[PDB]
RNA sequence: ACCAUCGAAAGGGAAUCCUUCCGGAACCUGGAUAUGGAUUCUUCACACUGAAUGUGGAGAAAAUCCACAGGAAGGAAUAGUUUUCAUGCCAGGUCGUA
RNA sequence: UGAACGCACAUUGCGCCCCUUGGUAUUCCAGGGGGCAUGCCUGUUUGAGCGUCAUUU
């Protein structure tokens, strides 16, 4: 008969693109992307990363309520906050301000953040990628984020982001630095798999 | 009030013991014209002076000062219904209590407190089966009043 | 001073009332743990207690405005203490 | 001010519709429903295992008629929660029919 | 035909097997939720819950050795190199108040509730031995206590698993008529049965020779501490109080997060030998938890 | 499980005669309902319940009508269930008409 | 009627939704009023997809 009327085309094509993900051989660039921080390594960086999240617009408009009352009747410290936005982000690098920049995996035009990985090691700024864009937006306060970054903080958690970083240098960095520049997606199904390496 | 038995108790002071549920009987009570003392309110961290009566439901009493009326809670349940003060000889503390019959009757009519066929084949066949059944329920009623009125002899005997 | 009947049964107490000219008859039950049983479905029963709530509301302050009394009635925190019933 | 103000007023109106049904309440406690009542109302072993053995809906009694010697011996009533339910139950899962129920005596239906 | 007009509701259909099948749905329920609940102890331990452990029960050990040491300085009168000897008592009342009394000799009547305790900590032995002759294991369960000279230095060793205060005539009443239950024998031979006190037949079998014979006699006995309080306070066995929140719903979590910041200043454990016995209102509690 | 709709005043099609008005007389379709009888000891007969599902006849490509297998469900004590049995009530718009 | 908008149209044919009124009227009939085209944009509400994820104190 014809049973492809059991799947919509948006889902049929959903899953041909996953497919072929893992079918073709990726170059390295776009490669490096499925090497992610492992459960432990990410959650411990959500917890130092979920202290500094910015105000909401509530939260900041009720702060300054608050001051223009206490004004109208009758020195303070630098706030800290997570950085974000891919320009904002960006121009930190190079600056050599961040002292830790999450990047998120899965950004849909994928070339919004195939330069970061590079930029981060060329100019001594230690990175990770994170798995989740919409994970990054949590402690952004938006849907989505495609980059996070930790510029200063506070002196209780100094220590912390040193040992974080530590922590990704020796799980993420030297750990992949040998396969991040080789071609991934070269994965056999089990009928080719059968035909080709067994023969 | 309007109604006689808005003024029953009127004149009466009541001395509510533990044994006997003060929720059910204080508003019962007070809804006459009483008044209530209740000795279960005497625990937190008076001394009866005017208290005319007091509902008991211990087997056996010990104070038993002279004065008061002693009487089982069943007497303000018989007191509301008839509305004229029933005589407080039949509650007392110790012996049996009457039936505490219901405001409302008995469902197929029975007293507890007491001391065609040729005609028929004329009937159409609908009306014959309407006054077959209307004969089967009440021939069920006076069963079910002769079962009772049996029950109750054969409880007489001894 | 509106009970007019009483009726101890092994269910419960029935008291009929005479609220303007009509005869009103409710069933309190005993003052005694309960056993739940889980067979029953109190997602109905609790709306048929939020719709009764309110018609309580609103019948109870009918009837205290239209005798001159105050309401809802004052809570006697002291006198709670001890029974908190009627009184 | 939740509840706090006057719903009907003095209003006299009247819901008198053809298709306004109003549940015919609940039958009046009957004598054996009684915590103290005549002797001869309690139900035998035989008719106690009868009414035992009977489905829930089938029952012509709720409940098993019991006597009790004073007013600290009664328990607390256990299918109370139940009755609550199904009477809630019936009051919107059960359909309602308007009836013209007979009161004559049998002996007018006998010709003349 | 001389009829009498009326409106009549018809039976509800399949009412009995609807019944059968509800009873049966509730006891799967049950069944399936007790597997999943002792089927979750295999599952794979991670480091930083046993570091964890280790540590707060370390800290709890020494806090419970440090009052043992300090109570047994007192006992002795040997009050002469110790921190304090007073007995204080702290009262936490709701804009939220502090009396920090000295405690007398006189008895009292508290009702000592089982909350949660620490987090990440295995009850020590002292403690899980004073909660057990309490009774008090099962959370979410209260128990009648006098307070006199020597039951006061065990309540600073389980201070952060239970609540404690002293209760109202009313809240007795209601926590006796509402929860009531007692260990009684079953048809013939099924003992351990935990039921309900429906009537006043089985409490004049059971306490009906120390001259109690209903409900209202064990509330007589236990509101005033009488001589027969021991066998009525055993008799009556600890309370199944209700949790505050109960569910995982997004506004049932949100409940939970509100009643967890205001445990923050409620029962406060100060984590010290000479800590004042922290005593609440229970009536409010009660009003929660009933 | 499978595609809107259009396409015939000569195809299929519910019903009027001595074809529309008048007089008399008669049918068709749809609907709400009442009465009698049947459903025979109390529960679907020797009128005479019948869901999903699957078929046959008439039409003869479709509209339309009927029937058959099937066994879901329902039915009793001051009107049990059905009403393909009989009688009783109401209505029938638009366009053409020499 | 016409770009012409409920569907058709060589017919002055056939429907659906809401409110309201009148005749024996809860069921039937009729009258009156207001609506029902397509492409696109912003927003609201309701969804689908083993598409990517997180998920032991």
């Amino acid at each position: 008969l014809s049973r492809y009327v059991k799947w919509p085309e948006y889902v049929r094509v959903q899953r041909q693109k996953k497919i072929l993900s893992i079918r073709l051989k990726v170059p390295p660039t776009i490669a490096q992307f499925q090497y992610t921080l492992d459960r432990n390594t990410a959650a411990e960086t959500f917890k130092l990363f979920n202290k500094y999240r910015p105000e909401t617009a509530a939260e900041k408009k009720e702060r300054l309520t608050k001051e223009a009352a206490a004004v109208a009747e009758g020195a303070s410290p630098k706030p800290y906050a997570v950085k974000y936005g891919l320009n904002h982000v960006v121009a930190l690098i190079e600056n050599k301000k961040a002292k830790l920049v999450l990047i998120a995996n899965d950004v849909d035009p994928i070339e919004l953040v195939v330069f970061l990985p590079a930029l981060c090691k060329k100019m001594g700024v230690p990175y990770a990628i994170v798995k989740g864009k919409a994970r990054l937006g949590t402690l952004v306060n938006q849907k989505t984020s495609a980059v996070a970054a930790l510029t200063e903080v506070r002196a209780e958690d100094e220590a912390a982001l040193a040992k974080l970083v530590s922590t990704i240098d020796a799980n993420f960095a030297d750990k992949y630095d040998e396969v991040k520049k080789h071609w991934g997606g070269g994965i056999l199904g089990n009928k080719a798999q059968a035909k080709m390496d067994k023969r | 009030y309007d109604s006689p038995v808005a003024s029953l108790f009127s004149a009466f002071v009541f001395y509510v013991s533990r044994e006997v549920p003060i929720d059910i009987l204080e508003f019962l009570i007070l809804s006459c014209g009483g008044n209530v003392i209740s000795e279960a309110a005497m625990d937190q961290i008076i001394d009866m002076s005017k208290v005319t009566h007091q509902i008991v439901d211990r087997p056996v009493l010990k104070n038993k000062v002279a004065g008061r009326t002693y009487i089982q809670p069943q007497w303000i349940f018989d007191c509301i219904n008839k509305g004229e003060l029933v005589p407080a000889n039949k509650y007392l503390p110790g012996e049996a209590l009457p039936p505490h019959l219901s405001p409302w009757g008995d469902a197929i009519g029975y007293d507890p407190t007491a001391p065609k066929k040729l005609k028929m084949i004329m009937m159409s066949n609908k009306q014959k089966k309407l006054y077959k059944k209307m004969k089967y329920s009440n021939a069920k009623k006076e069963e079910q009043a002769e079962n009772l009125k049996k029950k109750k002899k054969q409880i007489a005997k001894q | 001073r509106l009970v007019r009947k009483v009726f101890v049964s092994i269910k419960g107490v029935y008291y009929q009332a005479n609220i303007k000219g009509e005869e009103v008859r409710w069933l309190v039950p005993f003052k005694f743990p309960e056993n739940i049983p889980s067979d029953v479905d109190f997602r109905i029963m609790l709306t048929f207690l939020e719709f009764y709530s309110t018609l309580l509301h609103f019948v109870l302050y009918k009837l205290y405005t239209d005798s001159g009394l105050i309401y809802p009635p004052k809570l006697d925190l002291k006198k709670d203490k001890i029974i908190s019933g009627l009184s | 001010e939740n509840y706090q103000y006057d719903l009907w007023g003095d209003s006299t109106e009247t819901n008198d519709h053809v298709m306004h049904l109003r549940a015919p309440k609940l039958p009046p406690p009957t004598n054996e429903e009684s915590y103290n009542p005549p002797e001869e109302y309690l139900l035998s072993p035989e008719e106690k295992e009868a009414w035992e053995n009977t489905e829930y809906s089938e029952r012509e009694r709720n409940f098993i008629p019991q006597k009790y010697s004073a007013l600290r011996k009664v328990p607390g009533y256990g299918e109370s929660i139940r009755e609550r339910f199904e009477r809630s139950l019936d009051l919107y899962l059960a359909p309602r029919v308007r009836k013209n129920k007979l009161n004559i005596d049998p002996n007018s239906l006998i010709p003349e | 035909l001389n009829s009498n007009p009326e409106i009549l509701l018809r039976k509800r259909r399949n009412a009995d097997r609807t019944r059968i099948e509800r009873q049966e749905l509730a006891k799967k329920k049950r069944e399936e939720q007790i597997k999943k609940k002792r089927s979750n102890k295999n599952k794979f331990v991670r480091a930083e819950s046993i570091v964890a452990k280790t540590l707060a029960t370390s800290r709890e050990k020494e806090r419970i050795k440090r009052v043992s040491i300090l109570e047994d300085k007192k006992a002795k009168n040997e009050t002469q190199h110790i921190a304090s000897g007073k007995d204080f008592i702290l009262k936490i009342t709701e804009g939220l108040i502090r009396e920090k009394t000295t405690y007398d000799g006189k008895p009292a009547l508290l009702f000592i509730v089982r909350v949660r305790g620490p987090l990440a900590v295995n009850i020590p032995n002292k403690a899980f031995k004073i909660l057990s002759l309490l009774r008090l294991v099962e959370t979410n369960t209260g128990v009648f206590v006098k307070l006199t000279k020597n039951v006061y230095p065990l309540l600073k060793v389980i201070a952060p698993y239970v609540v404690i205060g002293k209760p109202s005539l009313s809240s007795i009443r209601s926590l006796i008529q509402k929860r009531g239950r007692i260990i009684y024998k079953g048809e013939n031979e099924a003992e351990p049965h935990e039921i309900v006190l429906n009537d006043n037949n089985i409490v004049e079998e059971q306490l009906g020779d120390h001259g109690i014979i209903c409900v209202e006699d064990i509330i007589h006995e236990i509101a005033t501490m009488g001589e027969s309080f021991s066998v009525c306070n055993f008799f009556l066995q600890p309370f199944k109080l209700n949790r505050e929140v109960s569910g995982f719903g997004s506004l049932n979590r949100l409940r939970k997060i509100k009643q967890r910041e205001a445990e923050s200043r409620t029962r406060q454990f100060s984590n010290a030998a000479t800590a004042p016995v922290i005593e609440v209102d229970i009536d409010s509690l009660l009003a929660k938890l009933n």
